[PDB]
């Protein structure tokens, strides 16, 4: 009976990448609350292993039901985008200055990816598609120097966001993360207050590495955020759940396409329902 | 568990070491039901195993599992046999890496006397176009773009004409990204091979794809019949298990390894190597 339906769990849980080690925390504390209908124990638990922010999660536990979702808002003005390569960084961008500019904000982009080809025209394509300033150079120019300008650019205009794109780069990598924290650098010396917001691009394809990516780019950077793009696909996105018991950094949006509009802020009831299929 | 030759393998033994090494294939992320088969293969071949003189019940099941996914890999390496006029076709999922092992393969043959062409079939990408005539140039190979809505009948007549007059004996077909599950797209995969009769399609599987590479390798295969495989990003750390899932469902050869971003990053797969490294060995 309950052993057939953990033991059916157990599997779901591994085939939405969510790992052994997460997975077998997840059984456990599950059969120990002597609940009857696991499944559902199980989503109230992950419900939980989706959000660090805390409050929203002991809101439900007291038998309360406090919401109101809310935009998700940039704690400042820049936001910097991070990840390995392919994982969707430039396609995400361009989403977020659609859904930023519904909202009435003044958006500019910063082509940060000076390395690989078309990297930078490639976003320039997307802001001119979005009516959004990219502020780009040629392939080879020094990233953290592009920032800079872009800051400037950001702070003369009276911009309200700027979303900085890197080039991909594996975290294995240390002098390519360097890169990435001189980059965090040159916007901090053209605003000291910046960037506030950090933000990972994770494949939801992606498998155990994930968290090793996470983890990596956390200790170069300091994450303050991951968007986990390609959801329309049939992976789950499991790893995001060690990922955020281990680093307790805020999934902001879903991906779920290629349009401009294909963003979706992260709804942890909803993902939890697609995990567990 | 710990004792020299003194007893055959025993059910017992096949238990405790088994669901350690489950443990370590399902880290590496070889897919679920991929991981049991290869488990309950190795137990059948080790069933009832002498353990010689030297040797302990555990290093016999431990050399049994290296050498059964060194075979289920590939056993050896193996590449591509061309013949006077090729054609191959490059698809996978969105950002798994097709554009950059284009010209990796491109490069890699030129350097082998052959005379390529690369095909800019992904018309749907922003500066994907681009994007490989820029490698193109790099790599010293010459590039054609498709055109926004040219049909696959338009593309081959294009690629016949420029194969023939720039005398190209190796025509590579770079393909958008795509799900594995976007009816329309994958049609269109579909017709376009009709169309222009590809002697080789190759899925690019990035290493760090998880659980769905089972799924991803199968339906490309059922779809579009693959022919071969390319693992890429090896450089990075990844234990790289979907191959052994993509294998297992396809019965294909992996042929190449990604192990950097540059054009020379490019080198044939070794199946040994990944077996170590899926193992945790490296
Ligand atoms: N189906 C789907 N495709 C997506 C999604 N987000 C991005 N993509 C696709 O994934 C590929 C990801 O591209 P991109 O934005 O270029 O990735 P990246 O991380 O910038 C690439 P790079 O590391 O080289 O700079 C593109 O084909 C893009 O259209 C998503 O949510 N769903
Ligand atoms: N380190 C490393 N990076 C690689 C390797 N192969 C590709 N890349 C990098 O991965 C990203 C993959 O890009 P790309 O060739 O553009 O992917 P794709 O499958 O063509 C992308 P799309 O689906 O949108 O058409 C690029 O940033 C590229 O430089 C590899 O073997 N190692
Ligand atoms: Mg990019
Ligand atoms: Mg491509």
């Amino acid at each position: 009976n309950l052993e057939e339906v953990l033991e059916e769990l157990e599997m779901a849980l591994l085939a939405a990448d969510v790992g052994l080690s997460a997975t077998e925390e997840i059984l456990q504390e599950v059969r120990a609350s002597g609940r009857k209908d696991l499944k559902e124990a199980v989503k109230e638990k992950l419900v939980g292993m989706l959000e660090p922010d805390e409050r929203r999660a002991t809101l439900r536990k007291l038998g309360f039901n406090p919401q109101k979702p809310k935009p998700v808002e940039p704690k400042g003005r820049v936001v910097l985008v991070v990840g390995v390569n392919g994982v969707g960084k430039t396609t995400t961008i361009a989403k977020l200055g659609r859904y930023y500019q519904n909202l009435g904000k003044k958006v500019m982009f910063c082509a940060g990816d000076t390395f690989r080809a078309a990297g930078g025209t490639q976003l320039s394509e997307w802001g001119k598609r979005l009516s959004i300033p990219v502020i780009q150079g040629p392939e080879g120019t020094d990233s953290a120097a592009l920032a800079y300008d872009a800051v400037q650019a950001m702070k003369a205009r009276g911009y309200d966001l700027l979303f900085v794109d890197t080039a991909g780069r594996l975290h294995t990598k240390h002098n390519l993360m360097e890169e990435l924290k001189k980059v965090k650098r040159a916007i901090a010396k053209a605003d000291p207050e910046e960037p506030k917001e950090v933000w990972l691009v994770l494949d939801a394809v992606t498998g155990q590495n994930g968290l090793e990516q996470a983890k990596k780019f956390h200790e170069a950077v300091g994450l303050t955020g991951v968007i986990v793009t390609k959801l329309d696909g049939t992976a789950k996105g499991g790893v995001l759940i060690p990922i955020v018991r281990t680093l307790k950094v805020p999934i902001k949006f879903v991906g779920v396409g290629e349009g401009p509009d294909d963003l979706q802020p992260f709804d942890p009831e909803a993902f939890v329902e697609a995990l567990l299929e | 568990g710990r004792l020299r030759g003194r007893g055959r393998i025993t059910e017992e033994d096949l238990k405790a070491t088994l669901r350690e090494i489950r443990r370590a294939l399902m880290d590496a992320d070889v897919n679920l039901e991929v991981t049991r088969d290869f488990v309950e293969r190795v137990r059948e071949e080790a069933l009832g195993k002498q353990v010689l003189e030297s040797l302990t019940p555990a290093e016999v099941i431990l050399a049994t599992v290296y050498e059964a996914l060194k075979e289920a890999l590939g056993g050896e390496a193996r590449l591509p046999v061309l013949k006077d006029r090729n054609l191959w076709f490059l698809v996978g999922l969105q950002g798994s890496g097709k554009t950059t092992t284009a010209a990796k393969l491109a490069l890699y043959y030129k350097g082998k006397g052959r005379r390529p062409l690369l095909v800019a079939a992904d018309t749907q990408r922003p500066a994907a176009r681009e994007q490989l005539r820029l490698l193109g140039e790099k790599v010293g190979v010459p590039v054609l773009e498709v055109m926004d809505g040219e049909s696959p009948e338009s593309i081959r007549r294009r690629v016949e004409e420029k194969a023939r007059l720039e005398a190209r004996d190796l025509i590579l077909v770079d393909t958008a990204g795509r799900l594995q599950i976007d009816e329309p797209l994958m049609g269109e995969l579909a017709r376009l091979k009709e169309v222009l009769g590809p002697d080789e399609v190759l899925l690019v599987l990035d290493a760090m794809t998880g659980q769905e590479a089972l799924s991803v390798a199968r339906a490309f295969d059922e779809k579009v019949g693959v022919t071969g495989l390319v693992l890429t990003k090896l450089d990075g750390d990844a234990r790289g298990g979907a191959a052994l899932s993509a294998r297992h469902v396809t019965g294909k050869p992996i042929y190449f390894a990604g192990v950097s971003e540059k054009p020379e990053g490019l080198e044939p797969f070794y199946p040994e190597r990944l077996a170590g490294r899926i193992l945790g060995m490296g």
